[PDB]
């Protein structure tokens, strides 16, 4: 029953940084005799304090000082949790500010008699925000942590340097603390953080691996995505957290000097890396150092090349040092640039999900005093992905507007006048109007949500769909059990549907790997433009994504359109399919409308072996997709489903859904009209009327052909797999 | 917008008997952000402006401002219409300030007008003065009025010691005081509202408001594009948005 939950009681020890807990509680959340614990209090107020092992304290209790009880924004009798923590290392720089209401009557240097004596030899841990007591003089002053490099997780070192300038905290939004770390900082990006934690951590507190490894497994990662998520938000939050020398550098401010000295300032940089023991120096866009061969008109940038070649060549294991880089596209870089021993894992960032912008949002939204009249949630749904740079500037113009809203002050502006950003639905809504989509154009790489809603039927499909997908991510050790290779192109066919996309999304769900669409439109926008090479990228941002879904819409239409079978995309489609891994589960799956015309080669046995028509919709299956309907104007009882269950027979799905949505309109514009006559006098009715189903069912049409569907029984009769 | 455009307001007799002194109420200058040493911009008929200093008063009214006959006749209205204020907050001083009499106020008196009459008017007076101002000169047991020609500050400005006062002879005579050359300014730009306003909303939040940007966290505005086709007032939306907030502009 989550056993990190304790009691807080009265300490034994006087220290503020000791807590006492019970010896069977401290074995059983894996914790050391010394070891540093995240201590989460209320009015999220956290700290950490080192455990020491108490005989008469209880197991389910803790205790601490009333200072630590203070600080955690709880009283006697409250609760806190624990978690393990063991990457609270020491800390760079600690500037403390004293509370002006214990500093009266003392003048004089502080630093030789209260700062120094307290922190001598104790390895205290804080946090930002802690107010500790020191006592000293016959005294007793009360201290405000202000800002720790290592600001999550530090400890007071010895070789820290406490900038001790003395002089009251201001009453304003005036705080001397400015961009020092953060992994609460990093906004959305935990399934790749976790791997490029894994990669460069192993550099970090291990010097002894070195022996069992022959050669270290890192020696530089790229970081490349669209711009505006946070090359140097990742770089530096990665720094200072581990502890070690930064050093960033920027690829202007390189290619900025002149001759004799662009050639300068990169053995210097890297020496002054190398008088330190580890490195995590980054290089800021890196390819405007290291374009392609052919794109370089002088000669100078291909010494600078040259030079970073030839550093990155000689800095091989000297003493565990890494070097971080970030670009836009693999491709953008040099080819050259790419040699395998080193720059070797180009892992993935990419846009951030609706979850992710949540996180982002929230932490963004953490610091400035939000009115809670908003929930925020709902904010990341109506975005297509917009970038973290782009939330915020969302963000900031959104309580720029805000404050714009609101009349100036009497002259020139308090923190409780700042405190009041009173950000509505209609603010939020506003930015969102008042912004743009800088990276729509870039394929969205995300997790999605059918969960098999839309479909009630196609009952054997989906457990082959189930068995030839879920079943390999769940346990792929039975194909190997009696020899199978799995045929990840599948193809799907018959009348046209969006359902065959929500039933690959549900797939995408139930493995929860991420979903790539690949669009048909955009797959003729690089048929007439003859650019073969831009689905290299897709399968190159494709084979990162393990496992992927890569969904396919419409071939058919390429040989349709060709008027410039046979096509540029088609051979190129042909090749690509034949070089891919029999592993890593990165299913095919395809959407067509024609069978007739298609690529013969693709229907031969082999990687795409599967072909199954998906029908018309089940009439009697309309629950589920009234279901769909009861999202997004949820329709209000003392309605029949049987009456869109009687007359219809051989209508389309979103077709059902579109004219759903058009007897909604009905409704919302009669809700006008509502409000017109209400409005003309000096509730807006939600229930939907029959009426208004009745003018929806004479005024939609199937867009079922019958020649069109003798045609697929046709494809059927031709490829008859059927029980004798 | 307000009720009324409340700064409209109703020409009335004065108390004091200084040339460049309007007289407000006090709501009304706490509403209208003025000070009781700031200087304005009056605005009336026959597009006419003024530049004064607007002083606190106890008899004037609330929805009235008391002025004597110099800017009355200096804004071409009698006794009974509407005037205009607006807040002119970053007025720079004077460098050239030429000044020709009128013909029939200086008809038998001869020598220097400077000493006796110009330089007690503006002896540590920093009166504030637009193109076109007729000033009533009191001295010699006489009335002498004195006209603005040309300042090197061409809209407005304030009279600083330093200020060298041309009065050279020939005078020029009352004419129609017809417009030739001037600074740019709002009213300068055309028809761009639409983004104009959005533009001065990310300049006016940079202005005077260093700890509001700390409230943010970030500067929003950090660069700013303007595209369009060559020649859409662009340097002068830039020089538009610099001068009437007050800044270093520096162009390059
Ligand atoms: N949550 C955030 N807070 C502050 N800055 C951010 C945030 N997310 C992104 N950025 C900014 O985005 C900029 C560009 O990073 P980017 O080039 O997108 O990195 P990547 O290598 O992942 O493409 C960074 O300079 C960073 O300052
Ligand atoms: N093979 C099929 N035959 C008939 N209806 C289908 C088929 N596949 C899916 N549907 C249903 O018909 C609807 C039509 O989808 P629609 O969006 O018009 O197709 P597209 O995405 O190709 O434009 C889908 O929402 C789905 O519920
Ligand atoms: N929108 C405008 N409104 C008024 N005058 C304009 C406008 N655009 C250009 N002008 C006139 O054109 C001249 C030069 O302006 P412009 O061509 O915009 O300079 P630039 O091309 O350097 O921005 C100015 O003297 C100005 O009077």
């Amino acid at each position: 029953n989550r056993p990190n939950r304790l009691i807080v009681d009265e300490a034994i020890n006087e220290d503020n940084s000791v807590v006492s807990l019970s010896q069977p509680k401290m074995d059983e959340l894996q914790l050391f005799r010394g070891d540093t614990v995240l201590l989460k209090g209320k009015k999220r107020r956290e700290a950490v304090c080192i455990v020491l092992s108490d005989d008469t304290c209880s197991d389910e209790k803790i205790r601490m000082n009333r200072v630590v009880r203070n600080n955690l924004r709880v009283r006697l009798g409250d609760v806190i949790s624990i978690q393990p923590c063991p990457d609270v290392k020491y800390g760079k720089r600690i500037h403390v500010l004293p509370i002006d209401d214990t500093v009266e009557g003392i003048t004089g240097n502080l630093f030789e008699v209260y700062l120094k004596p307290y922190f001598l030899e104790a390895y205290r841990p804080i946090r930002k925000g802690d107010i500790f007591l020191v006592h000293g003089g016959m005294r007793a002053v009360e201290f405000k942590v202000v800002e720790t490099d290592p600001s999550p997780y530090c400890i007071v070192a010895p070789d820290t340097v406490i900038h001790c300038e003395g002089e009251p905290i201001k009453r304003e939004d005036e705080e001397e603390s400015l961009n020092e770390v953060g992994y609460d900082d990093i906004g959305g990006c935990r399934k790749q953080l976790a791997q490029i934690k894994e990669m460069v951590e192993l550099p970090l507190r291990h010097p002894a691996l070195f022996k069992a490894i022959g050669v270290k497994p890192p020696r530089g990662i790229l970081l490349y995505g669209p711009p505006g998520t946070g090359k140097t938000l990742i770089a530096r939050a990665v720094a200072n957290e581990t502890g070690a020398f930064f050093f960033l550098i920027n690829g202007p401010e390189i290619m900025s000097k002149l001759a004799g000295e662009s050639e300068s300032n990169l053995r210097k940089a890297f020496e002054e890396a190398e008088k330190n023991a580890p490195a995590i120096i980054f290089i800021d866009e890196l390819d405007a150092i290291a374009p392609k061969r052919e794109k370089t008109h002088g000669e100078v940038e291909r010494r600078i090349v040259s030079q970073l070649l030839t550093l990155m060549d000689g800095l091989k294991q000297r003493a565990h040092v890494i070097v971080m880089a970030a670009t836009n596209r693999p491709n953008s870089i040099d080819p050259a640039l790419r040699r395998f021993g080193r720059f070797d894992r180009e892992v993935d960032i990419g846009i951030p999900d609706a979850t992710g912008r949540l996180e982002i949002l929230q932490i963004h939204t953490k610091n400035m005093k939000l009115a809670d009249d908003v929930d925020l949630e709902q904010v990341a749904n109506e975005t297509h992905g917009h970038v973290g740079a782009d939330l915020a500037a969302l963000c900031s113009e959104a309580a720029l507007q805000a404050i714009r809203k609101k009349m100036d002050l009497i002259d020139l502006i308090d923190a409780e006048v700042m405190n009041s950003l009173a950000v509505t639905m209609d603010d939020f809504r506003w930015a969102l109007s008042q912004s743009n989509p800088s990276a729509l154009r870039e394929t969205v790489v995300e997790v999605p949500q059918v969960t098999w809603e839309d479909i009630g039927g196609l009952e054997d499909v989906k457990r082959e769909l189930q068995e030839l997908v879920q079943y390999p991510v769940e346990h792929p050790d039975k194909f190997l059990k009696f020899g199978m290779t799995p045929s990840k192109g599948v193809l799907f066919y018959g009348p046209p549907g969006c359902g065959k996309t929500l039933l690959a999304k549900a797939i995408a769900n139930e493995c929860q790997a991420n979903f790539i669409s690949i669009k048909g439109p955009e797959l003729l926008t690089m048929w007439f433009g003859e650019s073969e090479a831009n689905v290299r990228e897709i399968f190159d941002k494709a084979r990162q994504a393990a496992p992927c879904v890569l969904f396919f819409d419409e071939l058919d239409s390429i040989a349709k359109a060709r008027g410039g079978a046979a096509d540029r995309v088609i051979n190129q489609i042909l090749t690509e399919m034949d070089g891919m891994s029999t592993k890593k589960n990165v299913f095919i799956i395809g959407a067509t409308n024609r069978p007739d015309i298609i690529d013969p080669a693709i229907l031969r046995p082999g990687r795409l072996d599967q072909l199954i028509y998906i029908p018309l919709p089940d009439e009697k299956s309309r629950v589920a997709i009234l279901k769909a309907n009861l999202r997004k104007s949820p329709v209000a009882k003392d309605v029949d489903l049987e009456f869109l269950a009687k007359m219809t027979n051989g209508f389309s799905g979103a077709d059902l859904t579109e004219i759903c949505q058009r007897a909604c309109k009905l409704a919302i514009r009669e809700s006008i009209e509502s409000e017109i006559r209400r409005e003309r006098e000096r509730d807006p009715v939600p229930e939907i009327r029959r009426d208004h189903f009745e003018e929806a069912m004479r005024f939609a049409r199937r867009s079922v052909s019958d020649n069109d569907i003798r045609k697929y029984e046709m494809f059927a009769q031709t490829l008859q797999q059927s029980r004798g | 917008k307000q009720k009324n455009r409340p700064n409209r307001l109703i020409v009335d007799e004065a108390i004091n008997e200084d040339n460049s002194v309007v007289s407000l109420s006090q709501p009304k200058m706490d509403e209208l952000q003025l000070f009781r040493g700031d200087t304005v911009l009056l605005k009336g008929k026959k597009r006419r402006e003024a530049v004064c200093i607007v002083l606190s008063d106890d008899t004037c009214s609330d929805e009235k401002i008391r002025m004597n006959r110099v800017v009355r006749n200096n804004l071409r209205v009698r006794l009974g219409d509407v005037i205009s204020i607006q807040p002119c907050p970053d007025v720079k001083y004077g460098k050239r300030i030429h000044v020709l009499p009128i013909d029939d106020t200086v008809e038998g008196i001869t020598g220097n007008l400077f000493e006796v009459y110009l330089k007690p008017y503006f002896l540590e007076a920093y009166r504030p003065i637009r193109k076109g101002d007729i000033f009533l000169v009191h001295g010699g047991m006489r009335a002498v009025e004195f006209k603005v020609v040309e300042t090197d500050p061409s809209p407005y400005c304030i009279v600083a010691p330093d200020t060298v006062i041309h009065c050279e002879g020939e005078p020029i005579k009352r004419e129609d005081e017809e417009e030739s050359l001037n600074e740019v300014g709002y009213d300068d730009i055309g028809g761009c509202r639409k983004q104009l306003a959005q533009i001065k909303e990310m300049v006016e939040l940079p202005l005077r408001h260093p700890a509001l940007f700390k409230a943010i966290g970030v500067k929003p505005p950090r660069g700013i594009l303007l595209y369009g086709p060559p020649g859409t007032g662009k340097t002068l939306i830039a020089r538009a948005v610099a001068n009437e907030t007050g800044a270093f502009f520096f162009l390059i």
